[PDB]
């Protein structure tokens, strides 16, 4: 188990910024811290890292001490935002993280050619753009084969291509065997590449577990949309005497509205019978479930568009 | 070692900084161009008393330039963050960063002094080569005194600011408290007083600003002149020996290093 | 050109002595026979406005009270108003008034002659080219001149070639020079006032004489001229505001800005206690005239205290004691009378003013203040000059501003 | 309609940056121009602006030529990574661009309320976050009545909620008329609110048009995620054989690409043969759009964990 | 007029500025203490004051204005106004004016106490030759610090990075004060041969600081000329200003 935050309620000037969460996390899963940028998401991602001390409870990464030497030498992080040393070349501070960590030295020339950076490797980090410095980021967080990434939003300032590509290496890590916690703030385009996800607000942890495990607890509506289907009959209108409402589209097709409890049984009513014909769902996102949690407690919504 | 490894990088990131390369140069063509014109006159006892006050407004400004954004240039551009979850303690990547700020002063005034040597071993015909070499050698092993006090000074102000606009303005104002400030202060004390405010508390005084404790530790043999003095004129009423000077000199970096440590420890 | 025997005396007292009674006369007199002849202050002996008015040439002769009034012009015939010849030798010219256009007391060869108390005003309207001198002296071995009061004559108290005589408490205003000395070695001077003068003490060329408690107030151009003096004293003079002008001739000195004392090739002389105040210059020293005892003198006030063209340390402290300076930022920890750090007067851009006129344009810029500054962090670049270590702290002519 | 660009040429000394550009947004619609960050999309973006001069071309700006005094007075625009003036006010920055823009001052203050910065104003603009900085940029754009807005990067460092409240003000935007640009890079979170994309590589403008447009343009597959399946193995070299390409996501998921005449009959064999605890098919996203695209002009894709 | 409502923003982020009101007080403060020093131990101290302002308000004046082009393309803020309705002339001239009003009330907080500590310390100072002296004064001393507003506006539009423009501000600040008049010397005490005197009165118009001081210092030129090159300095080099401005 990688990481067993287990009774931890941290404070600091009594105010209590991070009350009571029982944080587990596997050993091949890439969770995602989605809070605010206020107390919970980035008090919480500072003691997985242990710089900064547990008020009343144990946390236990890769089972040992939080601060010790020898598991941060099996560890990877990357901030938010850096911009290194802007005298210094891209190989060099790579290369001196290379003593830091105490990979060898073989390894900072084939992550410069993992990251694309070898084409602006050798030149001073003042004229980087901000994507090749989350470039250069990144590549320091994977020094030394590490047990647990720890990425806050390592996407930012990024072509969209390399994005997609970024994901693809994380995709390398999961089969590899490494945990890996994201805390992002761009949530539609992070939800197609995680495990599970933990929403936390107002300091205490709101819900935790998979996308599917979230849609199950929390009941949002879904988009079934059906074309090509059956004689746009009482096959249409069953559904609202089962407990949905059916959207009569023209050209036979039904947007069927349900409740995500009776998801998969609407599937095989329809899959079951002969006339599905290429239709296509339409799932709650991860927007939709996390504007969802803060309306169990917390905030409101918006008026006339603000915000 | 973890304390080399990141003294290193300082090594190699002062090196390429510009503005450092310009007042060490500065320092080297000042410390030929005075002994130069020292030379041609003859004396001796004002190249000493003008070559340490050379250093006293250089390297102070070295250091200070160097490191006045070790801490806080690291803070607010993201990279000291990421430099605690490495297997680090927050008193090596100071003391690191001291053994490699440290090694450019070392080696700004060993290019400064070790040229303005030639310039009189190669000037001065029949001078004496052993008076040189130990005259020199004073020099250069409490320049780089000097140098580090105003280096571990300058790890005082940067943990303590939050922000690198401001810390400028610390470092910018200890260069002008230390250097000219302090000695102006003195001297507009024992003139509004006329020398009778306290006979033996003002030689004290010069023991807090160790721009004084340098001058006093190189004008030592060589006194000549008292209006080459000045206000290191109440050195000569100090009845301390020239050893507790250069203890004095070491007690300033290693109590001005402890406050840099215990200010970083909760920064 | 009568004589002294052809007036109306009343005899006083016989052994020779005439007392002249109240009443004018008119023409030259001459006085052959040693007649100690007196005045009633009503005798006003008015020469017509030629020729010397009252010539002596018999020795032992005490003229006294007498007034005389318009005598000759001709300096070359040296019109005086009583010429003493070298035969006339000891005599005594007591509390005389004398206006005329010429030499007030013209001596010359003469010995152990006084004259004490006058009161000699020579002109009003002559362009101090032709006024004649006051106290004229020409190669006089023991002269006594006292107490008189010399007014708008020209150059003053003229001595030439006079070895040993005083010049003892002598007003002299509104003149050319106050007192001019031509190779009158072994001199003294004590306590003389000049005010209103175009040169206060011209010191020609004369050695081992002594100037002392002389006042100069208000002079102009020089306070005190000393030209080729050597193993002389120089000991109290006060010299005060020694402004700028000219003397219109520019003969034997040149126009200037106002010194207060100008050294010119004198080797040996000792200049103790002086005060020299309010000048623009305090003291001129040129470079043939070094190594002498300077030390105990108050510069006060000037607005340059020490002019010195050169690249030779002066050393300025004679036992250890050193001069007083108004502008002396020092301090004094072991108490004594003596400041602690030496005093540099001139700093180099004190001297590239003297050397370069053109940079009294960037005499008022930052660097040029940069420059002051620099001289006083790096002392390889000071020129050696004129310092003075240990200088006083307090006034030491306690005395001479009474 | 509001812009109008009809066969620019842009370039700086012979090397054509912008090779033959041929836009007509609408006066109601939202675009987007999607880009990699060299100059593709950064030249586009100042054309539209007064900022250059077509080199061989000609914009009409609202049918205007975009310098006029009277064409800027209804056109916000909101660059990236803009910090303002820090030792001013939030309020007096706003005022600041009030009288600048014309607006009058009785705006200011419903603008501060309408992006949620009146607790915050009144106070030092360097003691301000990135999201919060991000909501003064977009309150000065909104000023007057702005009939066109380039919102470069828009939602970059703000919270969820107030990204997709952004969005929310958009589509009150659009509806009053006002044609609005997005140029993002994050392309999931604005995939929901483009009108119509404009997506174009380094050099040319490669493809326009709707979603509906690109996706029948473009013959990509569709993504299908059981959640909950039985055995991994099992299943994963059943499409394998079949022509499918599938990977393994957790202990219990899967994503199957089809070919869409592949995507009926391959859903009945999981409902049938098997139970999944969920099933979500995802449509070919901007983000998979903008992969073809780029590989159909510019370079080959990246080996399979590199960028 | 738009001139002006940009003046007000640089009104209100220059007097919030903590490098400039620390110089600006430190200026007020050495201001009386000559003028201390001058009366208890009037063209005496004017001139010791002109040696204050030729110090100090080219370095007031290059805080204000080395980041007003250069800081504000860095900030983003200079792409963002460039699409409002405004021409590029009118943010300079108008940062001018803004600039400008701070240091010509940084003369009336620096000399403005300064002529308080002499016209009531010294009880009897005749103020009617000293409103005319100080009225002289207080001119010369802002236009001399808008020649410096004006080249630090030149210096700003050429660089790119905010790091550069005070690397080259300090670079124009040693050249204008006190280099030009160190290498005056230099061909006065070096050359006497081949460097003619009466050429010098023409090099003093070369250099702002230069005809800062003869117009306190009242000369082979009149007044008027040295007022037309003093304004000369700032016309010539707002127009260069405006001219690399439109080059960006
Ligand atoms: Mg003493």
């Amino acid at each position: 188990n990688a990481v067993e935050i287990q009774g931890v309620s941290q404070r600091y000037g009594s105010m209590t910024v991070l009350h009571d969460l029982n944080l587990n996390l596997g050993e091949g899963e890439v969770l995602g811290l989605f809070g605010h940028n206020g107390a919970g998401k980035t008090t919480s991602m500072k003691l997985i890292l242990g710089l900064l001390s547990p008020s009343e409870g144990q946390v236990k990464v890769l089972g040992r001490a939080p601060n010790d030497p020898q598991v941060r030498r099996q560890l990877g992080y990357l901030p938010e935002n850096v911009t290194f040393y802007p005298q210094l070349s891209g190989r060099e501070t790579l290369r001196h993280f290379a003593r830091l960590k105490g990979a060898a030295l073989t390894q900072v020339d084939e992550l410069l050619e993992q990251v694309g950076l070898a084409h602006a490797a050798d030149r001073r980090v003042k004229t980087y753009s901000k994507g090749m410095r989350q470039r250069l980021g990144l590549a320091q967080a994977l020094l030394g084969e590490p047990r647990l990434l720890l990425l806050d939003e390592p996407t930012v300032g990024l072509d969209p291509i390399a994005t997609q590509d970024l994901y693809l290496l994380i995709d390398r890590l999961r089969q590899r065997g490494t945990s890996i916690i994201l805390c992002s703030h761009v949530l539609p385009g992070v939800e197609a590449h995680i495990n599970r996800a933990a929403i936390l607000a107002k300091g205490c942890l709101q819900a935790v577990g998979s996308l599917s495990q979230l849609r199950a607890e929390a009941g949002l509506p879904v988009r079934i949309r059906a074309s090509g289907i059956s004689e746009r009959d009482s096959w249409l209108q069953r559904w609202t005497d089962a407990g949905h409402s059916a959207r009569g589209l023209s050209e036979s097709s039904i947007e069927v509205v349900a409740v995500n409890g009776h998801k998969l049984v609407l599937l095989r009513q329809l899959l079951g019978e002969g006339e599905p014909e290429d239709i296509e769902i339409h799932q709650p996102s991860l927007e939709d479930l996390y504007r969802y949690y803060m309306e169990r407690a917390g905030d409101v919504r918006a008026q006339e568009g603000r915000l | 070692n973890q304390v080399w490894n990141i003294a290193r990088k300082e090594l190699s990131d002062g090196l390429r900084n510009r503005w450092l390369l310009a007042i060490s140069l500065l320092f080297a063509v000042l410390a030929v161009g005075i002994a130069w014109l020292g030379a041609a006159a003859s004396s001796i006892p004002a190249t000493i008393a003008s070559l340490a006050s050379l250093a006293t407004f250089l390297m102070p400004l070295i250091a200070l330039l160097l490191a006045y954004d070790a801490i806080v240039g690291e803070d607010e551009g993201g990279t000291l963050m990421l430099l605690l979850t490495y297997p680090l303690g927050r008193g090596q990547i100071l003391l690191g960063k001291f053994v490699g700020h440290g090694l450019i002063l070392a080696l700004a005034v060993l290019i400064g002094f070790g040229c303005a040597a030639l310039a009189i071993a190669l000037l001065v015909e029949g001078v004496e080569l052993g008076m040189l070499f130990w005259a020199f050698g004073r020099f250069m092993i409490s320049s780089t005194l000097l140098g580090w006090v105003f280096l571990a000074f300058a790890y005082v102000l940067s943990g303590k600011v939050n922000e690198k606009s401001s810390a400028a303005g610390l470092a910018l104002g200890v260069w002008f408290l230390f250097v000219l400030v302090f000695d102006l202060v003195l001297l507009a004390l024992l003139v509004l007083s006329e020398g009778k405010f306290n006979p033996e508390l003002l030689p004290w005084l010069l023991l807090l600003n160790p721009t004084d404790i340098y001058r006093l530790i190189n004008l030592s043999g060589f006194e000549g002149s008292g209006s080459a003095m000045g206000v290191l004129s109440l050195g000569a009423d100090l009845p301390v020996p020239a050893a507790v000077l250069w203890l004095c000199l070491l007690a300033w970096i290693g109590v001005s290093l402890l406050l840099a440590y215990a200010i970083f420890r909760r920064r | 050109a009568p004589q002294s025997i052809t007036t109306l005396p009343l005899q006083p007292d016989g052994e020779n002595r005439w007392r002249l009674p109240a009443g004018e006369y008119q023409g030259q007199f001459t006085i052959e026979q040693p007649m100690q002849l007196r005045c009633e202050p009503g005798a006003v002996i008015q020469s017509q406005g030629q020729g010397s008015s009252l010539l002596i040439s018999a020795p032992d002769v005490l003229v006294e009270g007498c007034t005389l009034y318009e005598w000759g012009s001709d300096l070359t015939a040296m019109d005086s108003a009583v010429f003493i010849l070298p035969a006339a030798e000891r005599a005594q010219i007591s509390n005389n008034r004398m206006r005329g256009p010429g030499f007030g007391v013209f001596v010359d060869g003469t010995r152990d002659v006084q004259v004490i108390g006058n009161e000699i005003d020579g002109d009003a309207g002559v362009r101090s080219q032709d006024r004649g001198n006051g106290i004229h002296l020409f190669a006089v071995s023991g002269a006594r001149v006292l107490h008189n009061h010399v007014r708008n004559a020209r150059d003053g108290i003229y001595i030439d070639t006079s070895n040993g005589n005083h010049l003892e408490g002598n007003v002299i205003e509104d003149v050319r020079y106050g007192v001019h000395y031509m190779f009158a070695n072994e001199n003294s001077l004590i306590d003389n006032v000049t005010r209103r003068t175009r040169t206060g003490y011209a010191l020609m060329q004369s050695r081992k004489l002594t100037v002392t408690g002389n006042r100069s107030e208000q002079d102009q151009n020089y306070g005190i001229l000393m030209n080729y003096i050597t193993y002389s004293t120089i000991t109290g003079n006060f010299v005060s505001d020694v402004q700028r002008g000219d003397t219109g001739g520019d003969s034997m000195i040149s126009g200037g800005e106002g010194k207060a004392l100008f050294i010119y090739n004198s080797l040996f002389n000792t200049i103790e206690n002086n005060h020299f105040e309010k000048s623009s210059l305090g003291i001129h020293l040129t470079a043939g005239s070094e190594d002498n005892r300077i030390s105990g003198n108050a510069f006060v006030g000037n607005q340059q205290q020490v002019k010195y063209v050169a690249s030779r340390t002066q050393e300025w402290s004679v036992d250890g004691r050193g001069n007083y300076w108004s502008d002396y930022l020092g301090w004094d920890r072991n108490n004594d009378g003596l400041g602690d750090i030496a005093y540099e007067p001139n700093d180099n851009v004190d001297r590239l003013l003297w050397l370069y006129p053109q940079v009294r344009l960037l005499m008022n810029s930052p660097s040029i203040e940069v420059l002051r500054w620099v001289q006083r962090a790096f002392p390889v670049i000071k020129s050696p000059g004129v310092q003075d270590s240990h200088p006083l702290m307090k006034l030491p002519t306690e005395k001479l501003l009474t």
